[PDB]
DNA sequence: ATCAATATCCACCTGCAGATTCTACCAAAAGTGTATTTGGAAACTGCTCCATCAAAAGGCATGTTCAGCTGAATTCAGCTGAACATGCCTTTTGATGGAGCAGTTTCCAAATACACTTTTGGTAGAATCTGCAGGTGGATATTGAT
DNA sequence: ATCAATATCCACCTGCAGATTCTACCAAAAGTGTATTTGGAAACTGCTCCATCAAAAGGCATGTTCAGCTGAATTCAGCTGAACATGCCTTTTGATGGAGCAGTTTCCAAATACACTTTTGGTAGAATCTGCAGGTGGATATTGAT
């Protein structure tokens, strides 16, 4: 009967609604707000996780590790633009050698 | 102890950073620079620390400072 | 004592059921969900505060999300946002 | 091997890897040392020294990326302090 | 519509530091969005500090730490000076 | 019958500041000390700019401070400039400086 | 309204650059600068307008432009 | 006057001054045009168009300051598209 | 261009240790259900503020001209950084011990919140004041060719 | 080295448009007195955090040798700045209509505020598995020489 399943999510609408008033973002939270927010986090979450597991699996292995996350974020134009000022610890950088440094 | 930062480890960095040929005077520049970077993160962290009346500086403190410098860091807290 | 790790694993097991996740990696995912949480919500609060309403509705989270997510990510984000609010209005 | 190519094969050796490249210890004492100028008797979570490391290095690979562009831009192939100081004023640190 | 502003105060302060001198309109505007920007920086940081250290009340102690966080060097020093002396000269009824 | 600004010897409003503090939702409870301190820090900073500004006004020939005078005052104080490092001052212009190399 | 971007003249650009402390300006600088200026505006306004039509308004206010500018981190005093 | 010096006392002519340097009108027409790709029938406060002016000009003066540095760095004295392209990738505007 | 010797990888194999996942519990959230409250949505309407338009004026953009000086390309030498191989030492690590302190509870004194009732401080024009924009004219530096 | 050819100041004036001051409410602090949380203030777990030790390891410090690349200086061609006449369109000033911002009232649809009623999520063991570390063996991929 929980409201996450009532909106067909797998992130918690409750825990989110709570975090929302208990942060002081205003004094009153619409009943829609935590639903929606719960959703956007679930969508974005799946988008990274998918690009990630794809990277892991392309790279030999059954599970996603910080390398797979950093790969997934830095190859998608948009996710990378969202996470442009975030460091993924344990993640390394993407391969890039300037054309000029190349032989002959 | 800043000299504990070796020239082969700097050049490992720069190599990951995609550098092919590295001057000599790069090393004491990089040392100057790293020192500065730390000084600013740490100052902010330690401030967060002794706001909490602590004598131990936590990771999360370092996380917060990093978020204020705009160098946000995932995988320890936020 | 809490985290989102459980949920990130549910969703993972939607998009890649055969696939799993390192610990340090799950950590990366968690501080991520909180970074985005905080970003959207803050922007919602500014929007409440600017337009002088003391209540944050799904509408704020929507405008916030069109403000903060770049390009097509905002499009789909707004989609599954409103879809979950509608399929919530029903039950 | 010709001057130039162990460099390049280093570049891809270290780019596929996510290893911290400063040694954990000397780093740790630099951290502690700098700290000691802000508060005394200070004690660090092992993880804080770690996060500081991931941060500082990540930052340094970044600065080396830009500084690399400043050099490539300026006819050259070999990075110099003028390169780092440009990247730092354009980035607006200085 | 009461258009609230700091303009009275910014002019008071002005006539402390330069009694013979005045200020443009556009200049006064600059001054106001400045006072609000600094307000926000300080207050926000104070509030995050609240949330971090799990206290639901913002005291002067936060405004202080926040101020040492945002103001660089000797400006933070003197800001903390006159913050603390104004609270102490306030406690005295 | 005694005001709180005059109670701390400020000339920024402690009351009105305390209000703004509760009506922003920075938290649910604002200590009686907080708004005092803040009121002060804003009065101080205000005074520091206004000071450098009026100085800029008089050697820039004039009786009142204008955006040009403010922008001068801030971009010449190291600290103020770095506080206001990402702020645009409308109608303030740029500080004068020509690269060494471009000179005859 | 069509292709008004070219109203941004090569002498006004060269005034900017002169304020910018530039002494010698290439030719291809001008439409690069046009590219950049258009991009910049496109971003500010996209956000601005969004702030407008969150307020259910058909008039885009100064304060909206202020807010987007604050979000881009290009803070602006004196209209705010 | 030899090429180089009108440039220089232009530089200081315009640095001591706080006038907007793009003309108010063509500008306003560009603003209006770009906006109309996001919403239509949109009407602008005159001050909004003003702020947009002040901002985008300040941004462009800045980008020219940096670009000036990139050219000076690269042997040169004369600013070119690759320079702006650098300043913007380092600034991390388009990376 | 290939040639063959180096050195570098990569693929494919493999047993097992360290994680990760999976399960079993209950304190702790989230959901229910009810009775109040309250913002902000609905619905006029008062009035700025914006969009045109016009008209007259110059203020600037254009186009052109043309020569200098700057960017681009080469040349070249010396010297700096890469590469490599050596011998040593600083780091790594792997538990173990001792203990400084984060982290939790249990209360309450002190601090803050309410809810109206008082008592000004601050805003909006209206009534005054006076720097300053714009205009001039030789003084005062800059700049440039012989 | 100097003037002339120019451009810039700096001083000197004035009526105005724009601060500055004055006035009059009005909405917001301030005052009072119960009505509460809250965050210390002690008292104490259980934990990370130091601090060693001690090997053993690899990672660094050094020095040599030298190729390749960084700078300096040249040369030239073209391209950008300076200069000016042409005439255009942006700018100013004032009027005109009206669109769509704002302000207020009215008052439910929506959210809050408790007190239980259920159920979820987190901790800490319980139960597999995914990589790791290590190993030839085959081409890769360079490298200098016919």
């Amino acid at each position: 009967k929980t409201r996450s399943s009532r909106a067909g999510l797998q992130f918690p609408v409750g825990r989110v609604h709570r975090l929302l008033r208990k942060g002081n973002y205003s004094e009153r939270v619409g009943a829609g707000a935590p639903v929606y927010l719960a959703a956007v986090l679930e969508y974005l979450t799946a988008e990274i996780l998918e690009l990630a597991g794809n990277a892991a699996r392309d790279n030999k292995k059954t599970r996603i590790i910080p390398r797979h996350l950093q790969l997934a974020i830095r190859n998608d134009e948009e996710l990378n633009k969202l996470l442009g000022r975030v460091t993924i610890a344990q993640g390394g950088v993407l391969p890039n050698i300037q054309a000029v440094l190349l032989p002959k | 102890n800043i000299q504990g930062i070796t020239c082969p480890a700097i050049r490992r960095l720069a190599r990951r950073g995609g550098v092919k040929r590295i001057s000599g005077l790069i090393y004491e520049e990089t040392r100057g620079v790293l020192k500065v970077f730390l000084e600013n993160v740490i100052r902010d962290a330690v401030t967060y620390t002794e706001h909490a009346k602590r004598k131990t500086v936590t990771a999360m403190d370092v996380v917060y400072a990093l978020k204020r410098q705009g160098r946000t860091l995932y995988g320890f807290g936020g | 004592k809490e985290s989102y790790s459980i949920y990130v694993y549910k969703v993972l097991k939607q998009v890649h059921p055969d696939t799993g996740i390192s610990s340090k990696a799950m950590g990366i995912m968690n501080s991520f969900v909180n970074d985005i949480f905080e970003r959207i919500a803050g922007e919602a609060s500014r929007l409440a505060h600017y337009n002088k309403r003391s209540t944050i509705t799904s509408r704020e989270i929507q405008t916030a999300v069109r403000l903060l997510l770049p390009g097509e990510l905002a499009k789909h984000a707004v989609s599954e946002g409103t879809k979950a609010v509608t399929c919530y209005t029903s039950a | 091997y010709r001057p130039g190519t162990v460099a390049l094969r280093e570049i891809r050796r270290y780019q596929k890897s996510t290893e911290l490249l400063i040694r954990k210890l000397p780093f740790q004492r630099l951290v502690r040392e700098i700290a000691q100028d802000f508060k005394t008797d200070l004690r660090f979570q092992s993880s804080a020294v770690m996060a500081l490391q991931e941060a500082s290095e990540a930052y340094l690979v970044g600065l080396f990326e830009d500084t690399n562009l400043a050099a490539i831009h300026a006819k050259r192939v070999t990075i110099m302090p003028k390169d780092i100081q440009l990247a730092r004023r354009i980035r607006g640190e200085r």
